């Protein structure tokens, strides 16, 4: 929200902690919700 | 109230239809100005 970029596919975020222990980070966040416009179009045939 | 829930789906997936016979057979159409219609036929058949 600070960049107003919540709405996206992926999300990079690189950041570092302060203090005596100095250490950085790399970050990705995302939210896939893959869909099908025609759920009944495909037939899953379970072979046997 | 904070439940907008936008969508983008209006799937039809509803029909399978093509006559093709009015196009295979009925290529010619004829409007009428007549209340009734005749349609005769002559058979040819000799000994």
């Amino acid at each position: 929200q600070r960049e107003g970029i919540n709405a996206s596919a992926r999300y990079p975020k690189n950041w570092v902690t302060t203090g005596d222990p100095a250490r950085e980070f790399t970050m990705i966040q995302s939210a896939p919700l893959m869909l099908l416009a025609d759920p009944d179009e495909f037939v899953s045939v379970q072979l046997a | 109230m904070y439940t907008t829930a936008q969508l983008l789906a209006a799937n039809e997936q509803k029909f399978k239809f093509d006559p093709l016979f009015l196009r295979l057979f009925f290529r010619e159409s004829y409007p009428f100005t007549t209340e009734k219609v005749y349609l005769s036929q002559i058979p040819g058949l000799v000994n």
